[PDB]
């Protein structure tokens, strides 16, 4: 029945590979929660921050990092493993234009940090990076993308996801927005997943406690929110 | 109690916890108190040394290494693991001299040193660093910066922070101190100061005090405190210790 | 038989789903549409109760993680 | 020659299934139909499901 | 027989491998899917459905083509899918460099069925949780293979592995004939996957490619709806 | 106890891991091969024809090596194609070195030293596959050998491995003519074994595999029985056991 959990190698019987849930428990061990929506062309991540005191370095705290130029990421779990993925993530983006001669895309990034991380999660001679990933960007005839990357090395498109301690809650609340077929305009998707993370977590937050970034195809850098432009909009929000 | 999970630092818990890396930070709670501050124009380092026997030299087990010239660090925990990760540090800082030609940013050291701490985290043949460190520097046209790294190799940014058995009482001692405003001179005493309040005096008695700092004042060069400053240092703090 | 009636409810189509359900839960299925008419006073069951109470029982949750299907 | 390595119980067995048989349908006669499917149904095993598991050997 | 399901390389004093069986068992749990030989050509199916329609159905598919003429489907993980498809495109194109010609498809699931066996070679490296379904049309004849965590490999007329396996393989050899034909082959397939899907199969719930003399193409979702519409 | 990896000696000095590499080919398919005066032959048993196998195949259990090599596979089918291609590769490494077919013996001592060479050492599963190898050499004319997971091999002229390989084999040398068997009585003794030895009452030709080496004109020619051959043969035994039960 059990004791097939110790060795990340190892078959359980009913062929269940407990060490990787683990991981994925240990995702949520990590306390903060993140959410992504993407509209028709933008694509908008957002996660909660937690200072304990003043004494932290605001500016050096955040959770959501760049890989190109155009492609952004945020990450939730053990942070050092998150620093790791993204420094991993900035070596793949980068070889692939040394090898390949032109911009990475959202999916086939995703698709080779998902193909290292499956090699992590076959042999025994790694910890497999307990740390989910969420990457937005705009490609050419597609559109934007928001994919997400897990220590499984599952990766999947969405249109809209979720990271984090209120990952089944803020589920739910995104598929009751989808069901309603809207077309989810910049300010609408920022809207949206703001009001995602306050009703998932119930506290109104103050505009100090999240960062937002952003990508669209009339600006393709992943432009990270500033404190000025995350208070419009969610002042906005709320007086909205 | 997590036994079963704990014996290596590649297996998870089923709350989803690398019990390695908590004994790691265990090991540093249960080490001495070093703290930093970053003043306008630099940033100054403070460390409660315990001298273990009076036959040891003053200076011996020096905490306060310097990774570059510009670049400080104080660290906590075990003296082995604390002295391989400063040089490892240093090799990293001199590589990127070779390489990119120029001082190396203290954010960027900081993040290759957690890299590097992290990665000896995640396997099973090898232990994490028992040790927590802290990163200072100050550049003309970058500013002061400091970091504190602890074996679970996260690397935030730090106003002034505190590493030791005193984690707790330094921070409530640290946060009425307002930090912002002055410069390395009227920084220095308050350092002291707390250090001297946080040491306990009935049980583990004995410490020496020790300031490193790194700033314009020296030419953004990390160096000891001048004996002269240090004894000035040292006679604020009896004073405000009455 | 000994329950009220269904007041036509589609009974041949929820026969007609296919679920791995044992007479157990069949039983269970009615004895919820029960709990549920009683909870809401309302002797006569329809296909509200009736289907709330077909979720509840059969709900057959997983969560599986993706990557194992 | 249908019942290989069968023990003496299922044989048995095969002609009280086959006196069932005949019994269901109210005659006294049983005939080699009946036998057949006594046979079938004394002996019916559960093999194995899977045939990726099945083909592991040669 | 507890002590000898914890290795890879220790034989069990009755039997075999306890972990290779945990493999199959992993595999066994995954997605259904249906692989089926027609007369002229060879379809395969499998069903995408995932709770959370958030998720972006045509970012990932379970229905790959190897090289102009392969195609695979997968019942089990997704990522050892992935790596499979990988190994598999290396291996084709290692062959066409080498002979300068098209892999046959017995050659690709023996060489792919090898690279399967040989993560069983050794403990500390975990076997394929993955069965593979290989399609392909070589020498004027369709051939469907089967490649398995083990390393074993055989072919199959008409075979379906996954969730609910047992089921499909009893309509299969209860519905299959060998002088089918391509649409209804297809047909069959489609058939099933509903019996066993839980949910009114969508234009995108489930995904389908055939292969036939015109190599190996993954059905687009207009054609999938047709052939939806088509059987109700 | 003594039953972790093969590097491991019992007290009383037995290989268990080697041991239960020797029994689990009881699980095998049965597959037996007969030494004839003017040939030799291969039959082994297709355990697993469901329904919807393709048979697109020229021998599962059976395996072409060389020009003058066949062998019959009996164990886990990954082991079994790592042998056989690990054979194929000596055998043409022979060739290449010494523009000659490889002999029975030093191919079978190759592939043995090799099945040694993963239970001696290294902390690998020893190959759960014994084989059946079938050929011919100006050096001993026509030779059967038996392997072994083990590693060890032996000269035979009648011997079966599978499932029920021991009552097979006893039934083989209470019922063998040495010196005096042709192609035809070593083709009815193997359908009389397989018939007494599988669990059916009237075997079909499917599940049977029967390859037959012989030297002529120069050359040895390795052929598969057909379908319609291997029906014929059965057919004749099936006639021939109903003369022998009528007579009695």
């Amino acid at each position: 029945s059990a004791g097939f959990d110790r060795h990340i190698t190892i078959f359980s019987p009913e062929g269940r590979l407990y060490q990787v849930e683990y991981a994925f428990k240990a995702i949520n061990q990590g306390g903060l929660t993140s959410v992504a929506v993407r509209g028709k062309d933008c694509a908008v991540i957002v996660t909660q921050k937690k200072v304990p005191d003043k004494l932290l370095d605001s500016s050096t705290v955040t959770h959501l990092f760049k890989i190109t130029e155009n492609i952004g990421c945020v990450m939730t779990g053990m942070t050092a493993d998150s620093r790791s993925q993204v420094q991993r993530a900035r070596y793949e983006a980068a070889n692939w234009k040394y090898k390949y001669g032109y911009e990475i895309p959202v999916d086939m990034l995703c698709k080779r940090i998902a193909d290292i991380s499956q090699v992590y999660t076959q042999n025994a001679e790694m910890r497999p990076l307990g740390c989910c990933m969420i990457l937005i960007g705009i490609d050419e005839e597609q559109g934007p993308q928001v994919y997400k990357c897990d220590p499984a090395g599952y990766y999947c498109g969405f249109k809209a996801t979720a990271a984090g301690v209120k990952q089944t809650e803020s589920t739910s609340f995104l598929e009751k927005k989808v069901k309603k077929k809207f077309d989810w305009t910049f300010e609408q998707t920022v809207e949206t997943a703001i009001t995602c993370l306050s009703t998932v977590l119930s506290i109104d937050f103050k505009p100090s406690e999240i960062e937002v970034g952003v990508v669209t195809v009339e600006n393709p850098k992943f432009r990270i929110l500033t404190e000025a432009e995350i208070d419009a909009h969610l002042v906005a929000l709320a007086e909205r | 109690i997590g036994t079963g999970y704990d014996l290596s630092a590649s297996t998870f818990s089923p709350d989803g916890r690398v019990f390695q890396v908590e004994y790691a930070m265990k090991a540093v709670e249960n080490s001495s108190t070093a703290i930093g501050i970053r003043c306008k124009d630099g940033v100054v380092f403070g460390v409660e040394k315990l001298v273990l026997s009076k036959l040891y030299e003053e200076g011996s087990n020096k905490r306060l290494f310097n990774v570059d010239r510009h670049v400080g660090m104080a660290v906590a925990g075990l003296l082995a693991d604390a002295r391989s990760l400063a040089d490892i540090a240093r090799e990293e800082a001199s590589n990127f001299r070779s390489n990119f030609g120029y001082n190396i940013p203290l954010k960027h050291l900081a993040d290759r040193v957690a890299m590097y701490v992290h990665a000896y985290t995640l396997y099973s043949a090898v232990r994490p660093f028992g040790c927590s460190f802290m990163l200072g520097s100050y550049s003309v046209n970058d500013g002061a910066q400091l970091y504190m790294i602890d074996p679970s190799g996260v690397s935030y940014g730090y106003w002034g922070c505190a590493i030791g058995k005193a984690r707790q009482a330094a921070k409530t001692e640290i946060e009425k101190l307002q930090m912002k405003e002055m410069t390395c001179r009227d920084i220095v005493k308050e350092v002291a100061k707390i250090i001297y309040i946080v040491h306990d005096e009935v049980k583990d008695k004995a410490f020496e005090l020790e300031l490193s700092w790194v700033g314009e004042l020296t030419n953004g060069r990390h160096e000891i405190v001048p004996k002269d400053i240090r004894e000035e240092a040292e006679k604020y703090a009896k004073e405000s210790l009455k | 038989s000994k329950m009220n009636l269904s007041e036509e409810v589609d009974l041949e189509d929820y026969v007609a789903r296919p679920d791995k359900i044992s007479g157990a839960d069949i039983n269970s299925i009615c004895q919820e549409s029960g709990m549920l008419a009683v909870r809401e006073n309302r002797y006569i069951v329809l296909a509200k109760d009736f289907e709330k109470a077909y979720k509840t029982v059969i709900k057959k949750d997983e969560q599986e993680h993706e990557f194992y299907k | 020659e249908l019942m290989p390595g069968a023990s003496g119980a299922e044989v048995k067995g095969v002609c009280t299934e086959a006196g069932m048989y005949a019994l269901r349908e109210r005659r006294v006669h049983v005939t080699q139909e009946d036998f057949e499917m006594a046979v079938a149904k004394v002996m019916q095993k559960d093999s194995e499901k899977n045939m990726s598991i099945k083909k592991l050997w040669k | 027989e507890r002590g000898y399901s914890f290795s890879l390389t220790t034989f069990s004093p009755s039997g075999k491998l306890v972990q290779i069986e945990y493999a199959l068992a992993a595999v066994a749990g995954g997605a259904p899917s249906v692989g089926i030989k027609a007369a002229n050509g060879v379809v395969l199916a499998t069903e995408k459905k995932q709770k959370s329609i958030l998720y972006d159905e045509r970012s990932v598919h379970k229905v790959e083509p190897i090289t102009k003429h392969i195609g695979l489907v997968y019942s089990g993980m997704g990522p050892d899918y992935r790596v499979l498809v990988h190994r598999a495109r290396k291996l084709a194109q290692q062959y066409y460099l080498v002979y300068q010609e098209p892999i046959p498809t017995a050659q690709l699931v023996q060489r792919v069925a090898s690279v399967m066996q040989e993560y069983t070679q050794s403990g500390g490296v975990r076997p394929f949780g993955v069965s593979l379904l290989i399609c392909g049309w070589n020498e004027g004849r369709p051939y469907l293979f089967q490649s398995d965590p083990s390393g074993a490999y055989f072919a199959w007329k008409a075979t379906a592995m996954g969730k609910n396996y047992v089921n499909g393989k009893t309509f299969l050899e209860k519905r299959y004939n060998e002088d089918l034909e391509l649409e209804d082959a297809i047909h069959t397939a489609i058939l099933t996957l509903k019996e066993s899907f839980e949910g009114q199969m969508t234009e995108d719930n489930i995904e389908v490619g055939i292969c036939n003399e015109a190599g190996f193409r993954r059905l687009t979702p207009t054609e999938v709806k047709d052939y939806l519409a088509a059987i109700a | 106890r003594y039953d972790s990896r093969t590097t491991i000696f019992s007290p009383e000095g037995r290989l268990y891991q080697v041991e239960y590499a020797m029994e689990a080919i009881g699980h095998a398919g049965t597959c037996l091969g007969i030494l004839a005066n003017d040939g030799v032959l291969l039959a082994a048993e297709r355990r697993n024809i469901h329904k919807l196998l393709d048979e697109v195949f020229f021998s599962e259990k059976i395996y072409k090596l060389n020009e003058d090599m066949a062998c019959s596979v009996a164990g886990i089918t990954s082991d079994a194609n790592v042998l056989t291609n690990e054979l194929r590769l000596i055998a043409q490494r022979y060739l290449l070195q010494y523009q000659e077919p490889i002999p029975c013996e030093q191919l079978v001592t190759a592939l043995c030293d090799i099945k040694q060479a993963y239970t001696q050492f290294g902390g690998k599963r020893p190959f759960g596959v014994s084989l059946l190898y079938i050929g011919w050499d100006k050096h001993y004319g026509f030779q059967l050998y038996q392997s072994d997971p083990s590693g060890n091999y032996g000269g035979w002229k009648a011997t079966c491995i599978g499932n029920n390989s021991a009552a097979a084999v006893s039934m083989l040398k209470q019922d063998y003519k040495e010196g005096e068997m042709t192609l035809k009585s070593a083709l009815a003794l193997a359908i009389k074994v397989l018939n007494k030895t599988m669990d059916v009452s009237k075997l079909s030709a499917e599940k049977v595999e029967i390859a037959t080496l012989t030297r002529e004109n120069g050359k040895t020619v390795i052929r598969v029985l057909k379908q319609k051959e291997v029906e014929q043969l059965i057919k004749k035994h099936e006639e021939e056991e109903a003369k022998a039960e009528r007579e009695k």
